[PDB]
């Protein structure tokens, strides 16, 4: 069986435009453990995406943290695109500053 | 809040025609990762994942690393057996997971023990709380059950759980005291977003707290309110702390009747906050 | 310190 990934996209610190920060894409609750994670800036892959080690939780589902350095701007959009076999299409979640 | 604990989360993933199966073992004390082993590493070895762990001697690392090799053999074999039991083809990839350890009371003695196994992310076999009997999820696991009932597997596990597990936990607690037993209080605040006609979303934020154990709840007129409360998974900030939020939809103009409660062990007193304009 | 699974399926 397959478990569909749950995604949160969010910043390490409260966002200030012009202030350097870390952008996380926290992916959880998936099986099988093989997964593809991309962080995007204005629809283009950020090259410097650091990926934490995978782990699993007490319900056996796997999780992982993807993160990158970024500087929030009034005009730049950020997202996280996830590819997994539970999903017929990749799932894209946009960074929302209120979430 | 609670009993101290030690766990290991061990996993193997088969890579048919691409090498040996991937093996990973991660160790936790009080839900903090403190050691890790990855077979795909260049010098596969157990590594300390916490600074207070660097006080163990080289022989500690060697010995547990040996265990890891033994474990790789174990998983590889059992992965093959399970292909048998489930009548599955040898070219596909599969998962085998083992989770085990102890919760310890304030006396320093065993509160509860765990030995659980999953295959392809589904329950396979698990040691009941009595630490004497097995729960088997399907008939394939029943086979392993009979076999393990006759072999006395439960006592083997129980000896580890009651002895070795607890004493190691105690040593680790002694060594990592300063960092394991601290608290970072949450910084809380409430945010306000339009939502629909006459309706607004209020969002309670809890940030930069350790440990992850936390409770947030809304309130109407000082009474708890969780009905239709959207609550997200606790998430790591990436610097050792966590974040969480909780939201509710309330009538425009009625926001002053709602309050957010935050509970966390770091706080001398629970937080109570409300949306404050302008 | 971790442990052998030892018993076989």
């Amino acid at each position: 069986i397959q478990k569909t990934p749950q995604i949160q996209v969010y910043s390490r610190h409260p966002p200030e435009n012009g202030k350097p920060n870390i952008l996380n894409c926290y992916v959880t609750q998936f099986h099988p453990p093989h997964i593809e994670i991309q962080m995007l800036k204005n629809g283009k892959k950020i090259p410097k995406v650091e990926m934490s080690d995978m782990s699993f939780s007490k319900d056996w589902s796997f999780y992982i943290l993807a993160h990158t350095e970024f500087t929030p701007t009034e005009t730049d959009t950020y997202a996280c695109r996830v590819k997994h076999d539970s999903m017929a299409e990749p799932k894209t979640v946009y960074w929302d500053r209120d979430m | 809040a609670g009993p101290h604990s030690m766990r290991y989360f061990e996993t193997a993933v088969s890579r048919p025609g691409l090498g040996e199966p991937r093996y990973i073992s991660v160790g936790y004390v009080d839900n903090k990762e403190f050691v890790r082993f990855d077979s795909d590493a260049e010098n596969p070895r157990y590594e300390p994942q916490a600074p207070w762990m660097e006080q163990e001697g080289p022989e500690y690392w060697e010995r547990i690393t040996q265990i890891a090799k033994g474990q790789e053999q174990w998983f590889r074999v059992n992965l093959r057996t399970l292909l048998g039991y489930y009548n599955q083809s040898a070219g596909g990839t599969h998962t085998l997971q083992w989770m085990y350890g102890c919760d310890v009371g304030s006396d320093g003695r065993l509160l509860r023990g765990y030995e659980q196994f999953a295959y392809d992310g589904c329950d396979y076999i698990a040691l009941n709380e009595d630490l004497k009997t097995w729960t088997a999820a399907d008939m394939a696991a029943q086979i392993t059950r009979r076999k393990w009932e006759q072999a006395g597997a439960a006592e083997y596990y129980r000896a580890y759980l009651e002895g070795e597990c607890v004493e190691w936990l105690h040593r680790y607690l002694k060594n990592g005291n300063a960092t394991l037993l601290r608290t970072d209080s949450p910084k809380a605040h409430v945010t306000h977003h339009p939502r629909s006609k006459g309706e607004v979303t209020l969002r309670c934020w809890a940030l930069g707290f350790y440990p992850a154990d936390i409770t947030l709840t809304w309130q109407l007129n000082g009474e708890e309110l969780t009905q239709d409360m959207e609550l997200v998974e606790t998430r790591p900030a990436g610097d050792g702390t966590f974040q969480k939020w909780a939201s509710v939809v309330v009538p425009l103009g009625k926001e002053q009747n709602y309050t957010c409660r935050v509970y966390h062990e770091g706080l001398p007193e629970p937080l109570t906050l409300r949306w404050e304009p302008p | 310190s971790p442990s052998y699974a030892y018993h076989q399926f």
